DNA sequence: ATTTTTATGTATCAGCTGATACATAAAAAT
DNA sequence: TTTTATGTATCAGCTGATACATAAAAAT
DNA sequence: ATTTTTATGTATCAGCTGATACATAAAAAT
DNA sequence: ATTTTTATGTATCAGCTGATACATAAAAAT
């Protein structure tokens, strides 16, 4: 439906192209779109002066995003670092064009309010991961996550489908790179994880979500 | 530092006068700014971006230098350090 | 603004104002989620209880938020998961699922307003991602106490009254620490004379100054 | 965060690159700012004032965007925001 | 000599009035210009973004002021606050002008490095007295200074001939109004000076100068 | 620049010979008559008044290209010293008289002009040191100072800005009206706000500009 | 305790008297000295060091011993007590 | 009104974790 | 090359865990 | 090479001094 | 003339910071 009713706001619209690592919004610009991620992944981040990125989240599949648009419209300026983690196709509906689009079409309305409400849970579950203090527990938390959203069904686990460095995991779970490392090799030493080129794959999921009793 | 309970937004508060709209702002590391109007109407409100509003208080810096005070200028030199 | 105005005609007529008192709950997990709220005056806590008997806060809402979200996505078939309690004393709406399938291809100037409501709550708790995402539990409390100005902070005379009332672990439940803690630290925000507890109530001064601290 | 030794002012940092003309500024609150060219000799320093400093670093910034990367902006972003 | 030479400089240059409490020029003024204070007082100060004043010295008669123009010329800007502390007559020449002006005459060379040299002693003889550590000792030996450019002679003693407000004093001292006061009520207790008309009035100045032994 | 120049052309004859000066070796006393005008070339030269209680107050602490003995350009020979100058480092300079500089300024307008450009400067570093002393708070008014030191004797290093001197914490004290004990104590608290490094008896700040920020 | 206003180094202290020649001092340490020439237009300010400076007074005492008053020798006495000792 | 249950202040030490620095592997540059 | 990412080792100082006295709030 | 004078780190305690707040007098304002 | 804005006197705290004293390291003396 998400995929299907923003196919239609514009003439259609079309699909927009996005190369690895390419960004798509910088703080500054003014915030007059709505987006929605069709394939792969994308970071939102927080830039400080310090030269310091923390990532907000990482979208998945048919997520609205851009959603500053949608309070003030165009008059409004962005604030974080919209980049494509993966390669990524996506449509990019303005604002104007959706007040339009929105007593045009209340089958639309649903359909949004829908994408909308999944984003406000996802952004709450990172909330939890978080606010664990054994930054143990908050890494795995964390790695449910990934496994959820961008896991592959794989021989003896689920595969991480997408390359994850230690600084972009360490960025999103409020710690160094350094900590990172040290306890994904003491969970490989526990052999629940494996690496398998560059990509994390999990060991029975369930249990290690089961440590979450 | 003067406050104001925006309806939807929360706290505001008070960037500078002009002449008197007065621009305020969001408590949260500033991400969006309101004009406002203290009409009998009551509290009329308009939203801005960064862009704009960075420009906006500059030039009220250059217009207290010209033909203004100072006590003011110098305030308003540490709002405006504060937010951008 | 129109969110209020909005709920006012979804009819059992329009749709009655609840009253609910300190403390009391609103849901539950294992509640049927069938319904999206609307809160009009007052504070909301969302927190998860795990088996161990830990409170995690997970948003602390304000004045015309949309909650309940989950009635959106399948509707009555899933069951709730988190605590939501009223934290002060709270007037809400609380229409019904099948009554709101009605109210969207109804209007969609209210599909407009709903939108721009759950707008806000992606920023709201995005916000609460960057303060917990900090270090420094210095910082990150510092961060947490800026909201809840921003979110419930009164105009006072030397500074700004947080005009709600707060346990320590109230808020070491929000940031993810100790009552402990947040007690040491506070008593270093009032030897940095930065704060000030009055009537059980945080103060604190020309906040502004506190948050360039994060540039 | 180049570092300079002028003969009368002491030690100076440097702002920004152009093209390989650099600013360079004052320690104690860049209180004045200095281009400077390595020619063989060098002995070449070109001083200027705070208005004509700030529109000079403030062209740079465009100018990256305009055409260059974004952290040589992400930086001088950094300095621009420490002078002014 | 300065007041003769400087009648010189234009046909001949105007003498410019300015009332009290008026400022001479601000920061952000390019440096273009020569001073020269023939009656009166004048305050430079620093200005803090933070509201903070600091003052750097309190000139006297016949005192070259507005040194930076002789650096680059115009090219720089002030960063000083030069306040007419009383009421006050100057001169003004430019810096061109004054290219011409010194070449012209040599006698003006000679009467204007004696004006420069004054300067820097002036300065430094502020630094011995912020060198204090005791803030009783640091009042006083400002307080001399204060009776050797402003002080009258009196019934009594030496009446600082200036009305000065203890911040402004405090503001010059580096400390708060209320110690100025506090010790100035000590000094009273001692009865080593009186207050009258507003104005600091010295017992013996001789006295308190064998105090620095 | 060419102050350096300058005074190599107003020679014995010839040029003039460049003075050499040992480590705390006085350059001139209280009760020496003011004939000379000096320029240090490079190291430190202290400037202090001495009291008859034995206590030493630094004016100021100069560096390279820096003109100094002023009290001779007023009446000439016929003034008598006050300040003691000695030299707070290893020290080259000149020194040429005061009737050698009458003719030296007739003779030469390109030196007029790049004297007045010296005398400019050491208005300004001392009207510095004002702001520096004004404060009111202690630990402000020796951040304030030690930006002055690298500013003038700071080379860069490693990690920060080493003032290319060696410091005594009385020598400190003097400079900033204080004792040396204080000094110590502000500087110790400063180590544990790692703002500041002594390796060798030489300081070493970090991050300049965020020091000069702290005082907006 | 006589005082004049100098054009550039501001106010001056009379030493003493003399015959025309009135020896002043700069007020702040006492750092300088003047041989002041009171005539018709004829005002000269013409500077003295400290060695040159103590004999001169010192000479003074001793005129006012051999054949001068008391009294201006006691108040002299003060003076260079006051600048030297 | 008596109770008691829950929240708060105070004081310690153990260990994870951030900061710093280095060797080595992997991946992007080039 | 050349940049970037990763493993490994070692620290200092927060901060979580544990325990107790006392005040405040809810229960009764 | 021997001594010895000067510089530094650490520990304590008594009191001036900055911060805060209030009443009252003096000066500007109108 | 009134008012009211600005300057001054008083009272009380907490915490820098100067004074005092000692052991040890570094520098100059020898
Ligand atoms: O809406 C924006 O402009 C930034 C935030 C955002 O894209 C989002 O969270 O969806
Ligand atoms: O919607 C849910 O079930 C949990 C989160 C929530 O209540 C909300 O944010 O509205
Ligand atoms: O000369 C300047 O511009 C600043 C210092 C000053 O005012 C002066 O002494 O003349
Ligand atoms: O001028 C003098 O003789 C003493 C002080 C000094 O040389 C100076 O500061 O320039």
């Amino acid at each position: 439906s998400l995929l299907t009713m923003f196919r239609e706001l514009g003439l259609p619209l079309q699909i927009e192209q996005f190369e690895r690592g390419k960004t798509i919004f910088f703080p500054g610009d003014p915030a007059e779109r709505v987006y929605l991620l069709v394939k792969g992944a994308v970071k939102l981040s927080r830039v400080y002066e310090s030269g310091e990125e923390i990532t907000v989240a990482l979208l998945r599949e048919n997520s609205v995003f851009g959603v500053l648009s949608l309070l003030t419209g165009q008059r409004s300026d962005r604030f974080y670092h919209a980049v494509a983690f993966t390669p990524v196709q996506l449509f990019s509906v303005p604002i104007e064009f959706m007040q339009k689009a929105l007593i045009e079409r209340p089958e639309l309305a649903n359909v949004m309010l829908q994408g909308l409400s999944s984003r406000i849970l996802q952004t709450e579950m990172m909330i939890e991961t978080l606010a664990h203090r054994d930054m143990g527990s908050r890494l795995v938390s964390f790695l449910l996550i990934l496994c959820r959203d961008f896991g592959i069904p794989s021989p003896d686990g689920i595969t991480i489908d997408l390359k994850l460095s230690h600084q972009a995991i360490a960025e999103a779970i409020g710690s160094t790179r350094v900590t990172v490392t040290r306890l994904l090799g003491d969970l490989r030493e526990s052999k629940l994880i494996a690496i398998h080129k560059k990509r994390i794959t999990v060991f029975n999921p369930v249990a290690l979500s089961q440590q979450f009793s | 530092e003067n406050y104001l309970n925006h309806p939807t937004f929360g706290l505001l508060y008070q960037i500078c006068s002009f002449g008197s709209k007065e621009l305020f702002a969001t408590l949260y590391a500033q991400r969006l700014f309101f004009l406002v109007a203290f009409d009998a109407r009551g509290t009329r409100f308009e939203p801005i971006g960064r862009n704009e509003a960075r420009m906006l208080v500059d030039n009220r810096l250059r217009q207290l230098r010209r033909d203004a005070s100072l006590q003011e200028y110098n305030q308003l030199q540490q709002v405006f350090k504060q937010t951008f």
